[PDB]
């Protein structure tokens, strides 16, 4: 949380030292070679951030605090990459810095819930000074969400589209006789020979 | 959440390898975990003419472990480890717990009939032969009498085992598709 | 689409493996040293954005997503440069990173929708999170276009005197007797030899 | 859309050629083609003292051979590509193609008359001489005189050619102003 | 303006060719390497911006189109360096590369009138897109100037304090007896050498 | 402050440089290399910003205009590298360049005022184009403050939570038998020696 | 505020330590000074199971040499470098000044008594042993009885030292903690 | 506007140096010229303890040759290549045209008057000596003392010049500040 002060309640102890009756623990090692002046670099789809390996490590049980962090290393580069967005990254990692969590009123209220839900942020973190805002927002975009669950028609004709669409390049594939589509109507064929059925175009 | 290092000694998967398969599944799921319905919706999109949802089911109970509900990228990998890394027996035997629905050991007709109800779903109601509505009654019939040897209406992992490798087919389908990705 | 779990689907297969009753086709080659770890670069106007080349083309018929792309390239900086907005552009990549377009309020809508033209995205792939916003911002700007089709006049007189500046510099040219300057004055120079006639000044 | 490589051996310039006329392209029309109305505003404001509406119109419907009624960059590259970069004999194709207008193979004086005016629209209507309202009709007639040969009252494709050949400052026109850029 | 379709155009003039009586002029030289493949580099306050040498050379006149913009070369570098905002001038080099300028309602609308008026860009040039939001901002700018015209007196003690600080600091390097405060200094120096007379303390 | 027209002012005492009537100080050496062309970096979280050093002496008193910022030195990288938001220092380097400070609306006040405390920028140099933005804002997060001083409890709920989480950690720590956490523990066990008593499991 | 180089030369620490230092003091104190109350916020959160606020205010009161009510990173420093740099006199006069409330020159047992109610304040209410209400007085009796050499009521900077000499124990905790880091 | 080049033909500034003195002159003026009150503003901020307004307004007319009520870049760089990179000569003529005010080649008393009183304004109303409301008047009288020979109640370049080379303190002046910086 606060290991920048650490150092000065270790020394504050002092005034502990003399007055003791009895032996003293064995401090510890901390032989990492001081875990200072690391200054990694965090490149969020192309802009580079930089930090002290400390301030991620204030708060772990999230991405960055964490190992998890260890998926997105790219050894050749010596940084790590997320193929994220930057502009709410720079809210993530203020919150590394202070402890606060501040809501952008200019963002979509959806992104920034699902780049929190990816660093492993919780909402709960975000300081009074932008709570009532964001929570207005959520409110909004909850009863947007709950009256389409109780307009969502074109929605509903656009993905029935796109499958249409995907079943008839299959079966043009078929005529016939771009790496995603070929394996996937390779899986596609293999079902057919499973069920020793064949698909049919639509129209 | 194990580590990278843990899951690179658990699975049979490279570092490289298991950052691409975190990466694409945090990028469907940003919270680390799936569960059923978000991981209907993701098998969905892959077959555009049927209903996957049955299968679905199946695949998602035979992938979770631990029956927390949820599938975490551990489990993901896991199964994926066993059926893309392992040996053909440890494919079969994943395959033959996936028929087997209440894990008790053999495979039923009518456990054999959700499976095979569930793998038609996907082609469709509107297909080129027809839909019988008896094809998966009758493709039960024929996977009985190919796979069970002492004909007592039930198939154990011996029988399914040994009537596999008696077909080379199956050696052909396990070799090629599973080693190639 | 979903390429990321394509392996999980073909994996999954393996369910259906036993139970056909006939053979199976050939699997693809797939020889194209699997298409990973690529992180191509953008350059838009300067900022550089880094992505997987996957990411491009899980959607086609986009430009990033197309063989278009190709006239954008530099072999020499071995980047992709375009000459755009690269605020917007952050929420063009943002939907290719995860199928959802959002709508930044703060920008101009027509700023907008050019970025969008450009890129080959629809206006209709815009999530239900930004849709209303979007919608209602474009109907202002409609409401504006057609009020001015149905304060105008301050853009005529500029238009018409930008026209009259360049015959007048053209005129002025002669006189004395910049390459997109020369180049436009020669032209009119052979449309005058043309015609026979030649221009005189306006005053 | 045609791709780079296609249009590359389709057209003859190079790939630096091509990427630089694209993006001048896109630039003005995001969407990639081109309108008749978007075409003549492009048009026009290369000619700030006249109406260039009805030869930008003659321009749009010679460059637009399949008659989508939009020009695709296929359409500009290959217009382009016969313009600038073919020989003397492919530039007065395009130039008889553009004179007739009902491309039946033969230009008669009103076909003449229509480019003429659209031509001398152009000039504007302060110019030096004057606006004689009369000056296309003349000039067609001496384009007539110079290009006709059987003085059949039409040019042909063969007179247009011989009579092009026969005059030295069409030679020069042709190979300085079409071949510097 | 549109130098793209110049090449159209003069490729267009071939259906003037054959039908003019008379000779043609000389065609220009244009002997510049074409002019083509600069991507020159405008680093704005430490922000690289990349653009075309032909899409600044669309719109003279302007600091970026002519050749003020020499001033602020560096041959070292190979770059022009500008000590601007560099949000704002995203505005500035969208201008260039479209013709319209928008308006970003989330900025000052004194900060953008002064970028404006620094890089030459007329405010009547804002796009009709944006012309009404940047009119109505400035007329409430206008509105505060013209009521402070005619709470200034904090400002007005502000800088009286920051004088009498000043001229302190001064007398204070007196009594003594930061390169611009040494010069500065010398110079009142020299103005009570001139005067023959010294300043004095204000308490 | 204007470091710029000092030469015109030094150039301007040619007026009274006859008319004086006696000697004249000696002038001051300057020898420091002209401290021009200097063009220092300030990383800000990875996001580069340049600026003239001579344009950060404008202001001393501040953060960037003493010698605090050698605090900030790396000269490993030779660059200045503060772990703070980059959006709001281009706010603070503006105020540098221009001597007015702007506040951007779409910014938490809180994170604002942050930044300016920590930079040394006092809330009273903000321009009058965005005082009466700032004031308003500020007060009614000075509102919300003192509503809270006088929906909280979830606050307290969540930091005796955990505060419970760090005991619970340190016990389990001690049931067993993060350098920040073995330090914090060695700290604790330190405590218990000193007292002679041991800390127990809340449950 | 003390520039980087007069720090370097009055304490102890390099220029890479106090650079780091400085950029955690102004991490959490923003301005570069820090109050009683944001003081003891600070200090708090590394005692989650006691109340530290009155040992806090002992620190701050000894840190903060000139009594501006502040406690500037000048006070930080400073008392970091006689604490973790300086010599076991040095920490034993610091840690004595501590103790000695009114600085007069000597300790009482109840300028003792309140050191250990704000130390084993911070032990909580909830403890192994027993929170025996009198823990701190005892502990006061054996701090004298091994301290106080004349039996006159009274601690001395003199006995204070030697008797801090004559116990291993403080050696190796002085030499261990307060140099380690 | 002129442009680099020509301005590092014309004064005698380097390129750096002219680059420099246009940032400075651009960030005060951001359209590229100053009108007479804000050059008043900004000179005024030099002299936080006077009235530099008159002597702003004298500075502002002799900067400003070619009389348009702006002075712009051109106008900056020629006079401050006179006074800082000039002769002796030079700058005394530049001198001596400044307070000439008609310009018609004289320096009266009541021209010398309005200068001194300019200058005296700088030195503000609480001032050392005393604010004698004639020590201009005296101080013209010095300064026609000096300079003037022919006592003709009236100053020439002849006598401004032969007079100045006549001071030893006048050459110190010159060459020492004006050529520093
Ligand atoms: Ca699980
Ligand atoms: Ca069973
Ligand atoms: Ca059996
Ligand atoms: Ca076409
Ligand atoms: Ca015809
Ligand atoms: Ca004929
Ligand atoms: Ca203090
Ligand atoms: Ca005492
Ligand atoms: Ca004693
Ligand atoms: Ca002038
Ligand atoms: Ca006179
Ligand atoms: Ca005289
Ligand atoms: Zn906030
Ligand atoms: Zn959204
Ligand atoms: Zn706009
Ligand atoms: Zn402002």
């Amino acid at each position: 949380g606060v290991a920048a002060w650490l150092p000065f309640a270790r020394a504050a102890a002092i005034g502990w030292m003399p007055v003791a009756s009895g032996p003293m623990p064995a401090p510890p090692r901390q032989e990492r070679k001081r875990t200072q002046d690391a200054l990694i670099v965090l490149n969020v789809s192309g802009t580079r951030f930089q930090t002290w390996q400390d301030t991620l490590e204030r708060y772990p049980d999230t991405l960055l605090g964490s190992s998890e962090r260890d998926f997105f290393y790219h050894p050749e580069t010596q940084q790590y990459f997320f193929d994220r967005d930057p502009d709410i990254f720079r809210h993530i990692l203020n919150f590394y810095r202070t402890g606060k969590l501040h809501y952008p009123r200019h963002e979509c209220i959806s992104a920034y819930d699902e780049e929190l839900a990816f660093f492993g942020l919780i909402p709960e973190i975000i300081g009074d000074c932008c709570y009532e805002e964001y929570k207005d927002r959520r409110r909004e975009n909850a009863e947007r969400l709950q009256d389409d669950a109780d307009q969502k028609k074109a929605r509903l004709a656009r993905i029935r589209a796109a499958k249409s669409g995907s079943a008839n390049a299959y079966m043009q594939s078929k005529r016939n006789g771009s790496s995603f589509e070929t394996q996937h109507h390779h899986l596609l064929h293999c079902l057919e020979k499973t069920t020793n059925h064949e698909f049919v175009d639509e129209q | 959440p194990e580590g990278l290092e843990q899951l690179q000694e658990q699975t049979k998967f490279t570092r490289k390898e298991l950052q691409v398969l975190y990466r694409g599944f945090k990028n469907e799921c940003p919270s680390g975990i799936v569960n059923e319905e978000n991981f209907k919706q993701i098998y969905s999109q892959f077959f555009p003419q049927g209903d996957s949802s049955t299968y679905a089911t199946f695949l998602f109970n035979a992938f979770d472990t631990n029956h927390d509900g949820s599938v975490s990228f551990e489990d993901f990998v896991a199964g994926l480890s066993v059926i893309l890394r392992g040996t053909v027996d440890d494919r079969l035997n994943w395959a033959f717990n996936l028929y087997d629905l209440n894990k008790d050991g053999c495979i039923t007709k009518e456990e054999m009939l959700d499976i095979m109800k569930s793998i038609y779903d996907m082609m469709g109601k509107y297909t080129y032969p027809a839909l019988r509505e008896e094809a998966p009654r009758e493709h039960v019939e024929s996977f009985f009498q190919k796979m069970d040897r002492n004909k007592d209406g039930v198939v154990t992992i011996e029988e399914f085992i040994e009537s596999c490798q008696k077909d080379e087919n199956i050696m052909r389908s396990m070799q090629l598709f599973d080693n190639v990705i």
